[PDB]
RNA sequence: UUGAUGUCACGGAACCUUUGUUGUCUUCGACAUGGGUA
RNA sequence: UACCCAUGUCGAAGACAACAAAG
């Protein structure tokens, strides 16, 4: 008879679990299987599936429980009750058949020999030994035994490492499953104990059950008695729309909803304020969706709306990853195994005696994230974040244990300054840090906070070319600051207290350097014990050994909350205290620019709705979250190992160039490598005061038209910064004391923060527009040991050699063309940004700017300031103000024409089209293969619209569409017409013949909002517009008294009066089914073009019924049986038209109309083919560069693959404004009045390019002239006509600035050549009689501006800069020289560009306008467009007289 | 300039030819990794000259079925190189150039339509990436197990569509090879692939040798030993060839020549300890001594001295052998006193406890004797009297003032370990006793030796 | 779902390296439509 | 199947290209 003692475990923290192993290899010679003996193990129902529930071995419990008892034996002197216990025996001779053999000390109480092995009685310790089943220890298993699907289903396996003390890097790693104490807490088992074992035995077994404090790697107490349809649906409607370049964008996006479901109602709109935003508009849109599925009713709780947003976003970053040929993934080639621990099978025991003194001390506090944190948890099933943070299944942050004893046990050994060097298995370790960590308990917390992560992008930048390194682009998922974790720690020991070390490590957690996280570098996991309380309970002591057992040394809920009544606040005072080794650094950084940290996907859901914003971060106030604005750790970290790698030299070699393997240079050894972790960490810099983001819109400028280029329009969200009120960015890093200690590791660091502080290093992106630009740096908190290190007129102008003679009775036109010269200088290797390149100029050259014009550079954010749009002048900060960007452009061009160069900005993907005139082109029908057409033999009209017939009535549907033939009779005699039935006034003459319908539609319309000769003379009141085409009838004759030329005259509600003379459609007759030509793809992509060009139109009519059937249907593509006009070569079409007088598309597109050497070094695909098949490979970029590499302009302003080497700064007026007009408030002479402008209309590159003949090329780079019409249009007169201007939809009303207002800017360059800044200085100040254009309508006479070097600063070493101004001169004769060089004295585009930059002089007003659409427009009675069309800009010499400065247009 | 290289590459190529293919992904991988590491190459802004061209041949090259051809072939080309290379090369070479051949194999080996020759050449230069590890101490190198197992991962895709491959059955039993000597064991199914392989030949590769060498052992058989022996001796590994022949001869009873076998290998043996034929030497003399021959008591004594002539784990189991061969007392003293770097000298011989034997020699030299008895030769088992050390080490740490009492049983195990201390026989009474320890010895107190203390009756003094 | 006279696995920080950065003037005039007459 | 022209209106671009992790 026995009896059965029920047990039931309680896990207080996540226990840890093993995986199922085969039946074979669980052995001792399985290192897994031996490693997870101390874990939980997993059940499989059957062997082959995965099925299955948890449990616990009952052989881990007995272990438990003897070590318990040993332990209480020892405190008790070895005596239970009244018996005295034995030190039992744990020896056998077969130690083969064990599985595992002890490794650790026996404790020893008694000096005698272990009980008999054949004896009457054995002693108490000896029954629960089982020497005496006396006592059987039952498996515990979950209550009820319920099943999963697998492993997964309750826990998921974590990595956890092991870190080298000496590099701090993880040595190896092994994996285990952690089962979360919430979902499963409870194990039940059995323990049968025989009714011959004595009482002290029993007591025994109860005593060292309610001692065991952990078990299966976890605290425990121990008692005894909709998404993937909505991706479908996305995916769906992304590859319909043929938009499928936008998936990733719009998964990350959509990842980014989950914070909170209120982000879908404030997605932004259009620039017009309507739902036609080209990401959540797509389609029902995505916006629709996204909408409908916020508003759903499960997705209401916040968490299932985070877990939907998850779901998504990885449904669509898989899907994107399929576009791009897959998910693959790189694998480490070696290293990336498990390592587990194998122990030392050893003989003998060893008996230790460790003394009755145990004395058990606990520390309750709070720790709290000071900085955001990075516990690195990756999950195999999220592929779409890098980085990923630990989390509990809840979503709440965890504080793991094994990482806070880790920490804990690298502070001990930075204490003793001794590492442990010891390898796993064999007897413990015997070392003072070993020995501490043995007694120590840590628990495992969690955070009531649990708001999604924010996830911070990050790359690697290349340092020669100064971009984004090859594949250097990933997300990182950090814990926001200000979580509060529970802290509870406790060391049982025989000392009188905590040990020293242990107090001084806890001293150096209490003031806040407790560094416990991963991406310390990037200043991630500083936290701080915060309200601290110890207390010493005295085991030895049988009282107080009793009320501990009772309450289960407090470890529950309960018992915590019962203790911590008696804990004593702070905590000791260390005896033996050494100072922390990481020393705090203050940064105080001031900035007089813009600066932008990009964030591109908080802007794609932002309600501001622009393409950038800047970087905020997240700080956790209690169960809030709080946005505030930082600069990112990383980004300052990156700038200052720049700045600190392109000073030094190792070896003679930069630092930037070296490798880093088997490397001792001090970058390594002060910012670490890839082996070792580094001696500086830097935080998030914030800003003193809250700055509003501000938005500064941009464009770029086609060099050839002028006007802005296709698909290139775009704005940024920038923290605004001026002079008048600078940005304050303050924070600190920490740096180590032993590198602070070193004299050598502070002069690098000084000599790199001085660098930084002379404006060399600037802050975040877009640096080249002016944004970024550093004006101090300090540093505190160093003792001055790195603080220490941190501390000619300009000849004139010569005057221009330019003389344009101008006529008072000549009228010029607005802009002439440059052409450039046939040689561009090019160099496959550009100037490296790795260092400060010897025989280079780096420094600043500081401008002043003064307006010769009124200047127009609009603020464009608000569009009303006086429909009509009202701009004001641009400001930042209630200060007047250029961007650096239309400056940096301004000077860009004039360096591309002075230093022959490509067209940096140009479409070159245009195709162009022109307008046929009222011969070549033949009848066709496309043949059912839809690659051929068959030539018709001859045409007649049918009249449709008139009332001699009934056509409309007659026929069928399919006649009238031209599907199947149709018999019409034809008559030749000239008359050719084509009646279906013969008219009873005519009946001789007619032939019958059998042919296809060519009918389009009444399209021939002529529209107009007033009335004409036509409308007037019409009888009666104007018929409404009719809603159906078929029912439009001729309502009148434009020659009534021969009656012919029938029209149809209508009005439109909107008082548009119409007038459509088109009354006969075309009847193709006599198919040769034997003339069939073949249908090249070039001739579709041509009749592609023209269709689009017909249904995208402007001026179009606005009623539809008076379009044609590819405009009014919507026709995109050619399709079989349609009848078209075509133009044919002996076996292929040429040119395809779908009406008789259409449009002439171009064989080529504009980029082979120019020279091959003139395109962008870096542009586009312009040769007959796809380019797609390439896109998975890095030898597609080497198709789109020019093969000699990159010309000076691409060489200086950079490229998307290399960074520019000139930054452009922001331009501030030094005066009170003079404006153009007074305001309308006297006492503010601050605003200037309104004056409204003409009509800007877009250039028309088919003007300078007449039609498709091979001769005509790209004229060259457009320039505007420098005149004074701006003065017609302050009297509000148009420039052309002298009319007044009448405000419309399409005209603006700007605030200029006048003539005689001075602005300053500073430009930047590094490593520049002598005959580099010896050039780009003459772009800058050009000669005296040259001027600049700036800004809005420089056609118009607007933006004449005129730059003076006023200083240049050199920078000769990183202390040490020096004045520039005697070697201006010299510089100059350098860069004439390189000219010269490059083209031996035929330079005649320099004399065309100075002609173009010429400006009038004293008394010469030059007459300079656009001609009128008609002669009968223009008051002045000049010649219009038509007339100079056929006139003196006849196409055959037209070019020629647009590439000639200053060529008049008119001779009034 | 990668980006000439290309156009080279491309400016003359054959799509049906296997060299100009194998050119063109080399150039390619070449100009890739380049671009990988930001190296200064990456400063070249140009692209290729003829796009037309270019382009069409670009994707002509980029077809399936070519592309996955001639990576096949260029990683084939540049492990054959390697092969013939790896003596010139370093170690960092070797090792880079073994990484670059896996990582232009690894990105294909993935599907199921790879090829056996990418899947060959990834075990291959798995294999011999994972044999550059130097084993250093007692601790085998985590990494080279890896090595192995990933190599017959690779071979195991192989075996099962193919049981008899010729090529992937000996890198597979290569690898397995290598675990066994890490300390591994053997693969699951190590007797059938060996079995598989009693139908086959040499391919003249040394660690086929030793392979069928394995199989005689197992199957007892000796139908490959006429085979082996009837070798070229004019290869550079002489002496690996020799010591296999000496393996051959002594499971055909030829027991003469196995020692001239054996003297070319140990008088013609390489410098590096690190070499796999010192691992093979020291198992060559324990499986004459395990199948109780008595020949390894000639050879082990002759390896010693070369040994000696010229960190390894295997190298104090060589003093040991040499030390239990010897039968000279007076000539095992010198054996000892090389590792330490009335006399009484000691030496503990781990090999011998393992057996169960009295590993712990005590050599005792009193001059006055004569040269017959002058030295003696005292043998015990100090097993026992290391377990009381750590006891009491462990003890003195743990509880101060509490360890005297282990103190005491430690220096009484002392005498009763080695009770030819307090012998007059064994050591004449009144005379100094110089004391030079082996091992833990020179922390345990050997003057304090309690029976009576033997300071009491005789001096100590001691030499490190 | 373990045997038992022997489990330091609280014997092991997923740790270390990486700048959301490069390139771009809020700019600008001639086009759109397809027939009619003989 | 040879000639003849007629009409006077209207905004465009709104991001694009690269890197999408590698050691
Ligand atoms: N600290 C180090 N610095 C430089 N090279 C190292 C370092 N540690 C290892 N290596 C080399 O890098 C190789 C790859 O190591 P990885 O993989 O951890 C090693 O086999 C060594 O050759
Ligand atoms: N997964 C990886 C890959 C590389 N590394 C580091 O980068 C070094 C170079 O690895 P590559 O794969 O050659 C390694 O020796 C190691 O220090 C790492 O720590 N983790
Ligand atoms: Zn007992
Ligand atoms: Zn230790
Ligand atoms: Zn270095
Ligand atoms: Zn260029």
């Amino acid at each position: 008879m026995t009896t059965t003692m029920k047990i039931s475990i309680e896990f207080l923290e996540p226990f840890r679990m093993t995986k199922w192993q085969e039946s074979t290899r669980r052995n001792k010679n399985n290192k897994e299987f031996v490693r997870g003996q101390a874990f939980a193990r997993w059940h499989r129902n059957k062997k082959d599936n995965t099925k299955g529930r948890p449990y616990i071995t009952g052989t881990l419990l007995r272990s438990a429980v003897i070590r318990s008892a040993e332990n209480l034996l020892t405190l008790s002197d070895g005596k239970i009750s009244e018996k005295t216990c034995c030190p039992g025996k744990f020896d056998t001779e077969d130690k083969d058949r064990l599985l595992q053999l002890r490794q650790r000390s026996t404790l020893r109480w008694t000096d005698k020999n272990p009980c008999p092995d054949n004896a009457e009685t054995y002693c108490p310790f000896c029954e629960l030994l089982g020497r005496s089943f006396r006592i059987h220890f039952g498996n515990l298993s979950l209550p009820g035994k319920p099943d999963f699907d697998g492993p997964k289903a309750i826990g998921s396996q974590r990595v956890l490492n092991r870190v080298d003390f000496k590099s701090g890097k993880a040595h190896d790693f092994f994996k285990a499953y952690e089962v979360d104490h919430t979902r499963f807490p409870r194990f039940e088992g059995e323990i049968t104990i025989d009714n011959k074992v004595s009482a002290e035995a029993r007591k025994l077994l109860c005593d060292s059950l309610k001692f065991t404090d952990r078990l299966c790697g976890a605290l425990c107490v121990i008692r005894f008695d909709l998404a993937e349809k909505t991706a479908e649906q996305i995916i769906s409607i992304l590859d319909d729309n043929k938009k499928t370049e936008y998936t990733r964008l719009l998964a990350d996006a959509i990842r980014s909803l989950r914070r909170s479901s209120k982000l879908v109602a404030g997605l932004p709109k259009d620039h017009d304020g309507k739902d036609d935003h080209y990401l959540w508009d797509i389609g029902v849109t995505i916006r629709q969706i996204l909408t409908t599925s916020a508003d759903t009713k499960e997705l209401k709780n916040a968490g299932k709306w985070r877990e939907f947003c998850e779901k998504l976003g990885e449904a669509l970053y898989l899907k994107s990853k399929d576009m791009s040929g897959g998910l693959k993934i790189t694998r480490r080639i070696l290293g990336d195994a498990e390592f587990h621990g194998k122990p030392d099978r050893l003989e003998k025991s060893r008996s230790v005696s460790i003394g009755s003194v145990l004395k058990e001390t606990v520390v309750c506090g709070e720790l709290v994230a000071k900085t955001p944190f990075f516990f690195g948890a990756i999950d195999e099933d999220a592929k779409q974040t890098d980085l990923q943070v630990l989390l509990t299944p809840d979503n709440k942050y965890r504080l793991p244990r094994s990482a806070v004893r880790g920490i804990l046990r690298r502070d001990l050994q930075t204490y003793f300054d001794s590492p442990c060097n010891a390898e796993l298995g064999g007897r413990p370790c015997m070392c003072k840090t070993c020995r501490i960590m043995r007694g120590i308990t840590v628990m495992d917390a969690r955070s009531e906070y649990n708001a999604p992560p924010e996830i911070r992008h990050r790359t690697r930048i290349n340092p020669f070319t100064g971009t984004v390194a090859e594949g250097a682009l990933f997300n990182m998922e950090v814990a926001p600051e200000g979580i509060v974790f529970p802290f509870q720690l406790r060391y049982r020991g025989s000392e009188d207290g905590l040990p020293d070390a242990l107090k001084t490590v806890l001293k150096w957690w209490a003031e806040g350097q407790a560094f416990m996280s991963g991406a310390a570098s990037t200043g991630k996991g500083r936290f701080r014990m915060e309200n601290a309380k110890y207390e010493t309970l005295d085991l030895s002591d049988e009282n107080q050994r009793n009320d501990y057992l009772k309450n289960w040394g407090w470890r529950d809920e309960k018992g915590l909350e019962e203790l911590k009544k008696r804990l004593n606040s702070g905590l000791p005072e260390p005896g033996n205290y050494r100072d922390p080794k990481w020393h705090e650094i203050n940064v105080s950084i001031e900035m007089a620019s813009p600066f932008i940290n990009g964030d591109p996907i908080r802007a794609a859901v932002d309600k501001r709705g622009t393409d950038v914003v800047t970087f905020v971060k997240y700080k956790a106030e209690g169960e809030e979250a709080k946005p505030v604005c930082a600069y990112k750790a990383e980004s300052f970290r990156g700038v200052i190992r720049s700045a600190v790698a392109r000073i030094h030299m190792e070896d003679g070699v930069p630092l930037t160039e070296l490798t880093h393997s088997d490397c001792e240079c001090l970058l390594c050894q002060i910012f670490g490598s890839e082996y070792e972790a580094g001696k500086i960490r830097f935080e998030d810099l914030v800003f003193e005061s809250d700055p509003e983001p501000v938005t500064f819109d941009h464009v770029a400028i086609d060099r050839f038209t002028g006007g802005a280029a296709d698909k290139k329009k775009f704005d940024d969200s920038p923290l605004p910064g001026s002079p008048a009120r600078p940005l304050m960015l303050k924070g600190s890093f920490w740096i180590r004391r032993d590198v602070l200690e070193d004299e050598e590791y502070c002069k690098a660091l000084g000599k790199a923060l001085a660098d930084v502080n002379n404006g060399l290093y600037p802050l975040g992106g877009k640096s080249a527009i002016g944004y970024g630009q550093v004006k101090s740096l300090g540093i505190k908190g160093d003792d001055k040991r790195i603080s220490r290190l941190m501390n000619v007129a300009v000849p004139e102008k010569p005057k221009t050699d330019a003389e344009v003679r101008i006529e008072a009775e000549k009228v010029y036109y607005p802009h002439y063309f440059v052409e450039p010269h046939k040689k561009v200088e090019r160099e496959e290797k550009p100037c490296g940004h790795q260092k400060f390149h010897e025989g280079r100029l780096t420094g600043k050259i500081r401008c002043k700017l003064i307006t010769k014009t009124p200047l127009i550079v609009p603020d464009t954010s608000n569009d009303d300031f006086f429909y009509h749009k009202s701009y004001a002048f641009f400001r930042l900060h209630k200060q007047i103000m250029i961007p650096g960007s239309e400056l940096r452009g301004m000077v860009s061009s004039v360096y591309e024409t002075v230093t022959n160069s490509c067209f940096r900005i140009f479409d070159e993907t245009k195709r162009l089209s022109w307008r046929m005139d009222a011969q070549d082109f033949l009848p066709g029908r496309v043949t059912a293969d839809g690659k051929h057409i068959q030539k018709f033999s001859e045409t007649a009209r049918v009249p449709f619209y008139d009332k001699t017939q009934k056509h409309f009535d007659i026929l069928d549907e399919q006649e009238i569409a031209g599907e199947k033939p149709v018999r019409m009779w034809v008559k030749r005699f000239r008359y050719q017409k084509a009646f279906q039935e013969i008219p009873e006034n005519d009946p001789d003459g007619w032939e019958c013949k059998e042919g296809y319908l060519h009918v389009v539609g009444p399209s021939k319309v002529e529209f107009s909002d007033k009335k004409g000769d036509v409308i007037n003379n019409f009888q009666g009141t104007l018929p409404s517009v009719p809603n159906d085409w078929k029912t439009i009838r001729t309502n009148d004759f434009k020659n009534r008294k021969r009656k012919n030329e029938p029209v149809f005259c209508c009005e439109d509600d909107k008082g548009n009066y119409y007038t459509m003379a088109k009354y006969c459609e075309t009847f193709f007759f006599d198919l040769k089914e034997n003339e069939e030509y073949e249908i090249p793809e070039k001739a579709r992509i041509k009749y592609k073009e023209l269709l689009r060009v017909y249904n995208n139109n402007p001026q179009a009519v606005p009623e539809s019924v008076f379009q044609s059937r590819v405009a009014r249907e919507n026709v995109e593509k050619l399709k079989s049986g349609d009848l078209v006009y075509f133009k044919h070569n002996e076996k292929y079409v040429e040119d395809i038209v779908p009406v008789r007088i259409s449009r002439t598309v171009d064989d080529r597109m504009i980029g082979k109309r120019m020279s091959a050497d003139l395109r962008p070094c870096h542009g586009d695909w312009v040769e007959d083919g796809d380019l797609s098949a390439l896109n998975a490979y890095p030898e597609k970029r080497l198709l789109l560069r020019h093969p000699k590499g990159l010309c000076p302009a691409c060489r200086l302003f950079g490229t998307g693959s290399y960074k520019g080497r000139v930054r452009f700064g922001f331009a501030s007026l030094e005066n009170d404004p003079e404006w153009l007009i007074p305001g309308k408030n006297p006492g503010d002479p601050f605003h200037g009045g309104p004056v409204m402008l003409s009509l800007l209309e877009r250039p028309r590159p088919t003007w300078s390019i007449p039609g498709s003949d091979n001769k005509f090329k790209v004229p060259g780079r457009k320039f505007y002239v420098h005149h004074h019409a701006w003065k017609t249009i302050k009297d509000g007169n148009h420039p052309t006509t002298g009319k007044a201007i009448e405000q419309s939809p399409n005209n603006r009303t700007v605030e200029a600035l006048a003539g005689g207002n001075s602005f300053s800017f500073e430009i930047a360059f590094e490593n520049l050549k002598e005959w580099e800044l010896g050039l780009l200085i003459h772009s800058l100040q050009l000669e005296k009689g040259l001027a600049h254009k700036l800004g809005m309508a420089k056609s118009m006479g607007f933006g004449s501006v005129e730059i003076d070097v006023e200083s240049v600063r050199l920078r000769k070493d990183w202390k040490q800069w020096r004045n520039g101004n005697s070697e201006i001169p010299n510089w100059l004769g350098k860069g004439f020289a390189k000219l010269k060089e490059w083209f031996r004295d035929e330079l005649d585009f320099i004399e065309n560009l100075k002609k173009l930059l010429w400006f009038p002089e004293g008394d010469q007003a030059p007459r300079v306008c656009y001609p009128m659409l008609r002669k009968k427009d223009d008051p002045n009675g000049n010649s219009g467009y038509e007339e100079l069309k056929d006139g003196e800009f006849k196409k055959e010499d037209r070019q020629k007289k647009l590439t000639t400065p200053w060529t008049p247009w008119a001779s009034s | 300039n990668p980006i000439r290289d290309i156009q080279d590459r491309l400016k003359t190529a054959k799509f049906d030819n296997k060299d100009d293919m194998m050119n063109l992904a080399s150039s390619l991988y070449k100009y890739e990794k380049q671009l990988m590491d930001s190296s200064e190459a990456t400063l070249c802004q140009q692209g290729l000259s003829n796009r037309p061209n270019s382009f069409s041949q670009l994707s002509q090259f980029r077809d399936s079925d070519i592309q996955s051809k001639a990576g096949g072939q260029t990683g084939k080309f540049w492990q054959n190189e390697y092969e013939a290379c790896k003596n010139f090369q370093t170690h960092k070479e070797r090792r880079e150039t073994l990484e670059q051949i896996i990582r232009f194999l690894q990105n294909g080996a993935e599907e199921k339509d790879a090829d056996d020759l990418l899947l060959k050449t990834l075990a291959r230069a798995y294999f011999h990436r994972g044999l550059l590890y130097r084993p250093k101490g007692f601790s085998v190198p985590a990494r080279k197990v890896e090595a192995m197992k990933k190599a017959i991962a690779y071979c195991e895709i192989i075996l099962d569509k193919n049981e008899e491959e010729s090529e992937a059955l000996r890198i597979w039993l290569y690898a397995a090879m290598e675990l066994r000597r890490c300390g591994e064991e053997y693969p699951e199914n190590f007797a059938e692939k060996l079995f598989y392989l009693a139908n086959d030949g040499f391919i003249s590769e040394l660690y086929d040798i030793r392979l069928f060498l394995e199989y005689t052992e197992r199957e007892e058989d000796n139908n490959f030993l006429d085979m082996i022996l009837q070798e070229n001796q004019d290869r550079e590994r002489l002496f690996e060839l020799c010591l296999y022949k000496a393996r051959a001869c002594f499971h055909l009873n030829q027991l003469n020549d196995v020692r001239i076998y054996g003297e070319s290998a140990i008088d013609n043996a390489p410098g590096a300890f690190a070499d796999p034929f010192w691992d093979e030497l020291v198992e060559f003399i324990r499986m004459l001594r395990n199948k109780k021959s008595e020949l390894w008591k000639e050879i082990a004594i002759k390896a010693w001295d070369k040994c000696r002539e010229k960190y390894w784990a295997r190298q104090r189991e060589l003093y040991d052998l040499a030390f239990m061969a010897q039968d000279g007392i007076e000539k095992k003293t010198r054996i000892a006193d090389s590792l330490k770097s009335i006399a009484v000298h000691f030496y503990l011989n781990e090999l011998e406890s393992h057996e169960g034997g009295k590993g712990g020699h005590a050599l005792i030299y009193d001059p006055q004797k004569a040269e017959k008895d002058q030295w003696q030769d005292k043998s015990f088992d100090y097993k026992e009297l290391h377990r009381k050390f750590l006891e009491w080490q462990e003890n003195y740490i743990l509880n101060e003032e509490g360890s005297a009492d282990f103190l005491v049983t430690l220096c009484r195990e002392i005498e009763k370990a080695m009770p030819f201390l307090f012998k007059s026989e064994v050591i004449p009474e009144d005379r100094p006793v110089l004391w030079i320890p082996h091992g833990f010895l020179h922390r345990l107190p050997l003057h304090a030796a309690m029976k009576e203390i033997f300071w009491e009756r005789h001096a100590s003094r001691y030499l490190p």
